[PDB]
């Protein structure tokens, strides 16, 4: 499957403009940081959630971990 | 009509030596080429630098080590 | 009696001016019959976004009486008489000329300097001319090679006069009112920014007499900053691709910005056009064609016709191609094509270059034959030369080229330079501008 | 202005015409006009003249088809086929520094064609792409069906090939048509831009080819009646057409000047035809777009001549019968003295504009020197416009109206009426 | 209510941002190929178009202003009855061999 | 089952640009020679390996003929001692573990030619240990012959405090102090575990700065290729 | 001769946290050392101190050398 | 005569036709390979130097970083390589599981396998330096088979070559090491074979025929910039980190006879070694691990949206990423010893992946399809 | 003309050129870079290395 | 083909066939 084979398409024009006569970084971060802050704005309640529960839980196992290897209750305890 | 149909503006996109609509071309496009052409040219320096080191160390790899060296003397 | 000798019998065609500006022109032959015309720096390109499409709708309706010959009287008395009448309009300039008897000449030149003068201009004409427009833009709409060629120079000249269709916007058309055509009309129809051409059967001073009868009742001069200038026109690599699936075969036209009128080039770039030639699957030639690219063509059907032009404009033009090929020939035509244009800019041979240099020879001696076409030869030559130019000088033009100069000229205009493509119907295959780009320099 | 010269004339021992305008252009123009149209096409080698035109610059005796090409191409000059019903034009240009060459290449493809099967069955394909190319004028179609409804031997043939032919053709049917109708008795060469003694010189050594018409041309019997080929178009195109005179006879001028009194066509673009007969008697009645205009065939031996409308769907009814009652209505003697002297003006004019050209020019001479003896310069023929009488012209269309009918129509034909309805 | 939770979801999932209609997002399948077939010039010829430009806007990584995103009230099920067809006449095919 | 983590000790080659210094590895070399060389071996160190990087050809020599190393057969097929040359690997405390097990309390002192990298921390672990001991605490006491050192992990280690100030003194006649001691002898462990150390970020700083020319440089023609199609408009033109 | 290492830590373990720890490091000592068999260490609370001297030491010890 | 006509095999490399949107997710496969030409390349100059018995096998790597000729560059450029295609690969599968790629089930497959390929030659080759954790490695790795009742105490012994994981095995091993690289490459190319018979997938999910670019010059020179990119990351490990991704226990030569404190396999395996400690059967935990990767050839029976891609599905979406984040804690939870509270959060996080994939994502696309009217 | 123009002109204009540019670039460059970035290195780690320690012991 | 300007219009049939010039169908 090839150019000339793909697919059906009709009554579509399509303009462009020579790399040379055009600016290769236009608007950059005149448009992009939006579009950027946009994206992020869009995905993040679906991303983070499940890595701050990472976190969350990272950080408590470890530090629970360290108490566990840490030393008992000691108010005379080994003999009382 | 078919006539009705014309081109969209890309003056947002443009390259400033190019933007006047009453201006020919065919100055800028000298200075156009060669800066693109430049990138190019450079990206290809670097690229040549950093090929020609790591292809030599490859090969050095395979002339005699200092443990063989060592007993040259 | 030489080809060389040839170029000297030919009558060196004379031409005078009015105190009004007029410029009187003119070529004597023995010639029974003649053509005379009036030829006009006017069009799209002098036309703007607000009124595009009239020089057109005058050009319409012109041919509809004056105000000496009312209604269909001006039709009468030229169609009665024997003799023709005709007209048209492009982008840079507007023509209109009649074929007549010798005898008839005095007569003939009155009736021209009626059209252009004294045009009626009737309002329940406009909207019947108004109808006839709206509907020979749909005819248009069915014709590829123009859509083609009208995006060719939408997407070439994109945001400049130029890119500007003779026929004009849909819109345009059923909203120009009177006002506007009669401004256009007496703003642009200038008699220094005119000439009257004829050829044939008729002693030069025969004619300057009767455009100081007919013509010097003519708008004479100018007024000061009202008959304006022309804005050089920026050249846009781009490309305009309308894929349109339902239609038959695909048509393609490529081209890089040209020289202009002026450029002394336009002869080696003829005579390199020439080498690359023209073809189309009724041609004789087929496989054991001259051209590379219509032998190769031919042998492999990669298209059903193919044509190079060099389009030309005041300060700037279109060089390039137009192919009308099958929905899966594109790629490969492109590819012979652009090969071809490299293959000259790097190599052209010595003898296909004499090849050009004849063809080029014969197309232009072999045009100039009748009085329609020198008339109109004469007509546009002051329009745009300034001059008319001998034969003879062409001639020694082209005798001037050699493959150095073809190579030089052609790497000049093609070599590394961004193309402007047109491409209308099945194209899905026609291939993408940073490989066509690509083309435009050494090899893969 | 250069000194008008003589258009040179001489005849042959074998009665083959020789014709050159010495007029010193740079560009050399040179035909071999040969009787050899479809008419001489019998009832079985059909397409045999199609092929044949198409077949110049396959190898010849002296030149390959290489060579043929690339030579003529290698100076820029141009090797061009014309085929009349009647008359084949085999005609070259150049500059007049190559003429010898061209003329050599033109002898070559006339007197020594090869015609071998490989390139001949190679070719043959090409017929079915040269005539779906010429079938795009709805007009081929009406004007092949017109003749073919209208003649029954000669000229009834098609000037492209059947259907069931394409392919058929055999090299030896080539050969045949060839030394049949490629004779000294059927040849007319002319000259432009160059000088007599080398075209005698020419002739004289390398065309004497056995000079006895090989085959003849029928009588052309006319039949009359009518085609009718129903393909929905969205216009409808009708021929209709009666028994006309031959050219030569000065019967044949009459319905020349009877035409530019009903219908010449456009002579001012974008015009309403205003002084057009026929368009203004179709210009009423029917609020429509539509045409029509005089058709006028004249061979050396017979002629056609009557109408064409190109009408709308349902408009065909109306136009085709409102286009006769108008010419009815001359026949009737509707014409005063202005309308015969307009004719003869547009007639008069549009001769003298038609051999303006050195195109037109060479195929007038070639034109008379094959199917009258001699050049008869423009004076005598805009003098014989004037010979022809008002009678004459009302006779003609006297002639038409009661003479035998012919019609031929393609498009939708469901509003379209026949012989017998007019 | 569910009214409120789907015309929250429809905005949620966002490919009206890109001016596409639910039709269009489709996973491409036999039955879905087959409707597609069956639907009319138009219909088609406008899926190729919304389609078209949606890819354009995702290649670009952004989308389309507040205004030209598609709908929910305005949103057409414009392959649905073509491909419920579809659909029952190979179940009905299906019964047959059984 | 507790275990005291080593600080962050500020070395001299810290810094992902930083190099060893090659005065402290000359000086903590005799540390290993002095010190260690007695219990720990260095297996896949050789004199020749120490010149260029801290000491002279000459000098290195010269701490190769210092030793004798075994050699052989000879012509009686028998093996005999000589003085040690350039290409000899450095010389072994014992012929093996086992040996090295009975010649100390049951305890192999490990092969320091990797240590730093064999053991989590590295140097900041070894400087730890090795400075770092001190006494049991109320509730720790110990088998014979193990040492409490509360970097270790168990905190009972099987090797006696191998370092205390002046236990050997230094050529370029630098404060031989214990912590200064311990400090040198791990810049040469390391360079001794890494003798790549310098020259990798010194390669390390030219991959960034070529990086840092090249990387722009190619999105740019990436870029200037993709604007065709980055730039482009369409247009649904359907009539009827 | 006397080492920079056994200065800085004296001057270390001023720190609140390290005296501090130290305390406790008695405090649990008392815990232990005062009973009769029972199985603790104060381990922990000498790492604890010892840690957080550590640290301190580190961050200035290398200045001396 | 020229070689001209499978030059004109590269219709699909140069003129194949490539979907306009696909974003830097698909970048990947590129350097997949990347990795696998680097890790020949490289691997094949310490093959030249590296002696597979064990007297020598770890004498010969110390040689080849310390006296072979910039040896040490090439044996890290290898070591961190691998962390690199592991990196790529489940970036890349990852990208298959969410933009549903999966539906290319040959491709698909084909990959699972080559994944599964992959693991077991890295496997391997991190036995071949014979340190302590190359060691202990293989003997706990591979004694699982004896998992397998009946045949598998016997099946572990066939592939040892004796009772133990000894010489027999580390000369084998660095045989089929240095094949499987080769059989790998081969796949590949069947891969790509099964790909180009449909073209590539795009983010949205709609199919892309309407709207296709030429990959030269487009996606070469995103790939090249891809590349590029891979190589900054990995020189920045191997030049700056050469160790990050590394255990230390492996710079001490093996010992049969005393085991490592902290036993367990390199980074990207840390995961399934978690999933296999949530299950205290034997067994259980064998197959457990092997259903672990081998899930991934039951995803495409799974995918329940009418919808290809999650790009216009929210709960799906969300679901993923916890699939993501509970791998990463997975990994996490596989590299701590077995103690609390890591067994628990070892448990939960186990049953949760499963229950993702096996029960949770297939209803959230059913549900999503409610919601759309489907 | 402006240094971009010229450039482009003279030097990347004939592909034999382009590539020959490339080549003197890169030799040129090499040298600079290495040369320049190995006394940045050399600095940065100054007093530490053998080189700078060298003299000290001949 | 597109249709509309029919005034007088038909020619009035020559075939002809070339090398160069494409095929006309004059009148
Ligand atoms: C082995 C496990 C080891 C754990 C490794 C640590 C985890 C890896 C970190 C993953 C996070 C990478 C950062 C990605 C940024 C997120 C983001 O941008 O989301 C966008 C969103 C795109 O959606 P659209 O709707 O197309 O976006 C356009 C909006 N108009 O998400 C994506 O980009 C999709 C990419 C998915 C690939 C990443 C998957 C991560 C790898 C996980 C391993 C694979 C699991 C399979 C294992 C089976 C055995
Ligand atoms: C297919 C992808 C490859 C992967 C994922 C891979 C993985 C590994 C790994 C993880 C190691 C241990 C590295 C270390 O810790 O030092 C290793 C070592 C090795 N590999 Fe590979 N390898 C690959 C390809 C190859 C190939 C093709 C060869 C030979 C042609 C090869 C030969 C070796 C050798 C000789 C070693 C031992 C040297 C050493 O200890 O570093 N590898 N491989
Ligand atoms: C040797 C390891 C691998 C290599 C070299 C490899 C190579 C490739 C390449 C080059 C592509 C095309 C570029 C792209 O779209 O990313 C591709 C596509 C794909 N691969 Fe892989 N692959 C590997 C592993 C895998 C694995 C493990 C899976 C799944 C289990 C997989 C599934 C796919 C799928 C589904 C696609 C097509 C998806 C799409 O086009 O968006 N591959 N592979
Ligand atoms: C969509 C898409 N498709 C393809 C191939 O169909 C590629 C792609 C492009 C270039 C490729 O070139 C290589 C280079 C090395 C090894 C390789 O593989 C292998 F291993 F040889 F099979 C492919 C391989 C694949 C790509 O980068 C994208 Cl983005």
């Amino acid at each position: 499957r090839q150019f000339g084979h793909l697919t059906r398409v009709r009554h579509v024009i399509t303009y462009s403009l020579s790399p040379f006569e055009q600016r290769a970084f236009p608007h950059y971060f005149s448009k992009g940081i939006p579009n950027v802050l946009r994206r992020t704005r869009a995905c993040i309640l679906r991303v983070a959630p499940p890595f701050v529960a990472f976190y969350l839980v990272y950080t408590w196992g470890t530090q629970e971990f360290e108490k566990s290897k840490r030393k008992n209750p000691a108010a005379y305890e080994n003999d009382r | 009509s078919h006539t009705d149909i014309k081109v969209p503006d890309f003056s947002d996109y443009r390259r400033p030596e190019v933007l006047d609509s009453t201006k020919s071309s065919k100055e800028s496009s000298e200075a156009r080429k060669g800066f693109s052409y430049l990138v190019t040219a450079t990206t290809t320096v670097g690229v040549a630098y950093a090929a020609k080191n790591v292809v030599s160390q490859f090969v050095s790899s395979m002339s005699a080590s200092a443990d063989v060296l060592a007993m040259s003397k | 009696a030489t080809y060389a000798q040839a170029l000297q019998s030919v009558p060196e065609t004379q031409v005078s001016q009015l105190d009004n500006g007029l410029r009187v022109a003119s070529e004597q032959s023995s010639q029974p019959t003649c053509t005379v015309g009036v030829w006009i720096d006017a069009g799209s390109r002098y036309e703007s976004e607000k009124n595009n499409g009239a020089g057109y709708f005058v050009e319409h309706l012109a041919f509809k009486g004056t105000k000496n010959r009312p209604g269909n009287a001006l039709e009468k008395e030229v169609e009665s008489m024997g003799a023709h009448l005709n007209a048209y309009s492009t982008r840079e300039h507007t023509a209109y000329y009649i074929k007549a008897l010798s005898k008839d000449l005095p007569k003939a030149v009155e009736l021209l300097a009626d059209i252009v003068q004294n045009c009626s201009l009737e309002d329940s004409q406009i909207e019947k001319e108004r109808d006839v427009i709206l509907q020979e833009l749909q005819e248009n709409d069915t014709s590829m090679r123009d859509v083609v060629f009208n995006y060719l120079h939408a997407t070439a000249f994109q945001g400049t006069p130029l890119a500007q269709s003779v026929e004009g916007p849909s819109e345009n058309v059923r909203k120009l009112s009177r006002a506007d055509l009669t401004e256009y009309l007496s703003r642009h129809y200038k008699a220094p920014r005119m000439v009257l051409a004829a050829a044939g059967g008729l002693e030069h001073r025969q004619l300057l007499d009767l455009a100081q009868k007919h013509f010097s009742g003519l708008s004479g001069t100018y007024d000061e900053d009202a008959v304006p200038t022309l804005s050089p026109c920026r050249f846009t690599g781009s490309q305009i691709c309308h894929r349109e699936d339902g239609l038959p075969l695909a048509h393609v036209a490529i081209a890089v910005e040209g020289p202009g009128w002026a450029h002394p080039d336009n002869v080696a770039l003829q005579v390199a056009n020439a080498i690359i030639g023209h073809y189309d699957c009724t041609y004789g030639g087929g496989a054991h064609l001259s051209s590379p690219l219509a032998s190769i063509a031919a042998t492999n059907k990669l298209c059903q016709s193919f044509q190079t032009f060099n389009i030309c404009y005041a300060d700037t033009g279109l060089l390039g191609a137009h192919f009308v090929c099958d929905h899966m020939s594109i790629d490969d035509m492109m590819f012979v094509l652009q090969g071809q244009w490299m293959r000259l800019c790097t190599s052209a041979t010595e003898s296909e270059v004499l090849r050009g240099k004849n063809l080029l020879r014969n197309a232009l001696v072999s045009h100039l034959d009748g009085t329609t076409p020198v008339c109109e030869d004469i007509g546009r030559s002051l329009l745009t030369y300034g001059r008319r130019i001998p034969l003879a000088e062409w001639e020694s033009r082209i005798a001037e080229v050699d493959a150095r100069v073809v190579r030089e000229v052609c790497s000049k205009y093609f070599y590394d330079q961004c193309p402007a493509v047109a491409g209308f119907g099945p194209i899905e295959q026609l291939p993408d501008y940073n490989r066509i780009r690509s083309g435009m320099f050494w090899l893969r | 202005p250069p000194h008008p010269q003589d258009l040179e004339f001489t005849r042959l021992p074998n009665g083959l015409v020789i014709a050159s305008l010495e007029n010193y252009a740079p560009a050399s123009r040179i035909g071999l006009f040969i009787k050899a149209g479809s008419r001489y096409e019998n009832s079985n080698n059909l397409g045999t003249s199609h092929l044949l035109r198409l077949a110049s610059s396959l190898t010849t005796k002296g030149a390959s088809s290489f060579k043929i090409t690339r030579g003529i191409e290698a100076v820029g000059g141009k090797l061009s086929v014309t085929s009349t019903r009647e008359n084949m034009a085999y005609t070259v240009e150049c500059l007049r520094d190559d003429v010898d060459i061209l003329m050599e290449f033109l002898l070559n493809v006339t007197t020594a064609p090869e015609f071998r099967r490989w390139e001949v069955a190679a070719l043959q394909p090409q017929l079915r792409i040269d005539k779906a190319v010429a079938l795009q004028n709805p007009q081929a179609h009406v004007i092949e069906n017109l003749h073919a409804a209208a003649y029954r031997n000669a000229l009834a043939n098609s000037l492209y090939c059947p259907d069931y032919r394409i392919g058929k053709v055999t090299p030896v049917e080539l050969h045949d048509y060839v030394q049949n109708h490629f004779t000294s008795a059927r040849m007319a060469l002319i000259g432009l831009g160059v000088s007599h003694p080398v075209l005698k010189q020419v002739a004289e050594q390398f065309l004497n080819i056995r000079g006895g018409l090989g085959l003849s041309g029928a009588k052309a019997k006319y039949h009359g009646g009518e085609i009718r080929e129903q393909n929905g178009d969205s216009l409808v195109h009708a021929a209709l057409v009666a028994e006309s005179a031959a050219i030569g006879s000065a019967e044949a001028n009459a319905f020349s000047v009877l035409q530019h009194v009903l219908g010449a066509g456009p002579h001012v673009k974008r015009g309403s035809n205003a002084t057009s007969s026929l368009y203004q008697a179709v210009a009423k009645g029917v609020h429509q777009p539509f045409d029509v205009s005089a058709f006028n065939a004249s061979y050396s031996d017979s002629g056609l001549f009557g109408f064409y409308t190109i009408s709308q769907a349902a408009s065909a009814g109306d136009v085709i019968k409102a286009a006769y009652n108008q010419v009815k209505t001359i026949a009737q003697g509707n014409l005063s003295n202005p309308d015969v002297q307009a004719a003869k003006n547009k007639l008069k004019a549009g001769y003298l504009m038609s051999v303006e050209s050195s195109e037109g020019f060479l195929d007038e001479v070639g034109s008379q020197a094959l199917a009258a003896g001699s050049y008869t310069p423009p004076s005598t023929v805009l003098q014989q416009i004037d010979a022809v009488a008002d009678a004459d012209v009302i006779n003609a269309a006297k002639k038409f109206v009661s003479g035998r009918k012919s019609m031929a129509a393609s498009g939708n034909l469901g509003h379209t009426p026949f012989i017998d309805e007019l | 209510w569910l009214e409120g939770i789907r015309k929250w979801y429809y905005n949620a999932a966002g490919f009206n941002k890109l001016g596409l209609m639910r039709d269009d997002t489709i996973h491409e399948n036999d039955d879905v190929k087959e409707a597609i077939r069956r639907l009319p010039e138009n219909l088609y010829d406008d899926r190729v178009f919304r389609i078209k430009r949606a890819l354009d806007l995702s290649m670009r990584q952004q989308i389309l202003p507040k205004e030209q995103w598609t709908k929910y009230e305005e949103d057409k099920s414009y392959l649905e009855p073509y491909l419920k067809e579809v659909i029952r006449e190979r179940k009905e095919r299906e019964e047959w061999a059984k | 089952d507790l275990e005291l983590h080593p600080p962050s000790y500020p070395w001299s080659h810290r810094g992902l640009l930083s190099s060893l210094d090659h005065t402290s590895i000359r000086r903590g070399f005799q540390v290993y020679k002095q010190v260690c060389s007695s219990c720990h071996s260095m297996d896949y160190v050789a004199y020749r390996h120490l010149v260029g990087v801290c000491y002279t050809e000459d000098e290195a020599k010269a701490l190769a003929e210092e030793v004798e190393v075994q050699d052989g057969p000879n012509e009686d097929g028998e093996m005999f001692m000589r003085p040690g040359k350039l290409s000899d690997y450095f010389p072994k405390p014992y012929p093996n573990p086992e040996a090295a097990r009975a010649a100390n309390n049951g305890a192999l002192p490990p092969d320091l030619s990797y240590i730093v990298r064999a053991r989590h921390g590295g140097e900041d672990y070894v400087f730890s240990l090795l400075t770092g001991y001190c006494e049991p605490p109320t509730g720790v006491s110990l088998r014979e012959g193990l040492y409490f050192n509360p970097y270790f992990p168990g905190q009972a280690i099987g090797m006696a405090p191998p370092i205390y100030n002046e236990v050997l003194e230094f050529d370029d006649g630098t404060p031989a102090t214990m912590s200064q001691v311990a400090k040198d002898v791990c810049t040469f462990l390391r360079w001794a575990a890494e003798p790549e150390h310098d020259h990798r970020k010194r390669m390390g700083l030219k991959m960034l700065l070529m990086m840092g020319l090249l990387l722009p440089l190619v999105y740019a023609m990436k870029r200037h290729k993709w604007s065709v199609l980055k730039s482009r408009k369409l247009a649904y033109r359907p009539p009827k | 001769l006397v080492d920079p290492l056994t200065t800085v830590r004296e001057q270390c373990e001023q720190l609140e946290k390290c005296v501090k720890a130290r305390e406790r490091l008695e405090l649990c000592d008392e815990r232990v050392s005062s009973r009769s068999q029972t199985e603790e260490d104060c381990t922990e609370e000498l790492l604890d101190f010892l840690h957080a001297r550590d640290h301190c030491v580190a961050h200035k010890l290398f200045n001396s050398l | 005569k020229s070689h001209p006509l499978m030059k004109i095999v590269n219709n699909a490399f140069i003129d194949l036709p490539a979907p306009s949107n696909i974003s830097s997710w698909w970048n990947f496969g590129s350097l997949l390979g990347i990795c696998l030409i680097l890790q020949i390349l490289t691997g094949l100059f310490l093959a030249m130097h590296y002696t597979s018995d064990t007297t020598t096998a770890f004498s010969s790597v110390t040689h080849i970083c310390r006296d072979v000729n910039y040896g040490w560059i090439i044996r890290y450029m290898h070591a961190n390589g691998a962390s690199m295609f592991f990196i790529c690969l489940y970036m890349h599968v990852g990208r298959g599981l969410y933009y549903g790629s999966y539906t290319f089930l040959e491709t698909w497959n084909i990959g699972v396998i080559l994944l599964l390929t992959v693991m077991a030659t890295a496997f391997m080759g991190y036995v071949l330096p014979w340190g302590q954790m190359s060691f202990w490695g293989a003997t706990v790795i591979t004694n699982l088979l004896s998992a397998i009742p009946y045949i598998g105490t016997n099946l572990v012994e066939w592939i040892w070559g004796g009772f133990s994981v000894d010489k027999a095995t580390l000369t084998r091993f660095f045989a089929f090491h240095f094949i499987l690289p080769f059989i790998i490459m081969a796949i590949a190319m069947v891969h790509l074979l099964f790909l180009h018979e449909t073209g590539s997938n795009n983010p949205t999910g709609i199919s892309s025929d309407v709207d296709k670019i030429p990959f030269h010059p487009y996606y070469t020179i995103k790939d090249i910039l891809g590349a590029l990119l891979l190589i900054l990351a990995l020189m920045l490990l191997v030049l700056f980190a050469p160790d990050l991704l590394g255990d230390p226990d492996n710079y001490t030569p093996a010992n049969p006879l005393n085991t490592p404190p902290h036993i367990k396999p390199e980074w990207y395996f840390l995961f399934a070694y978690a999933i296999l400690r949530s299950i205290p059967n034997k067994l259980g935990g064998v197959l457990a691990l092997a259903f672990s990767i081998l899930i991934l050839a039951l995803i495409p029976l799974l995918h329940t949206s009418k919808q290809r891609s999650m790009m216009f599905r929210p709960l799906s979406q969300c679901l993923f990423w916890a699939l993501v984040a509970d791998l990463l804690t997975l990994t996490w939870i596989g590299g701590q010893p077995v103690e609390h509270p890591y067994i628990t959060i070892g448990q939960l996080a186990s049953v949760l992946y499963f229950l993702l994939i096996l029960v949770l994502m297939p209803t959230a696309g059913t549900i999503e399809n409610k919601l759309l009217k489907w | 003309p402006t240094l971009t123009a010229r450039l482009y002109s003279l030097l990347f204009r004939r592909t034999s050129t382009f590539a020959l540019t490339i080549v003197v670039g890169a030799l040129f460059f090499e040298r600079a870079f290495d040369q320049g970035a190995d006394a940045i290195y050399e600095h940065i780690n100054e007093g530490k290395l053998w080189k700078h320690i060298k003299h000290k012991y001949e």
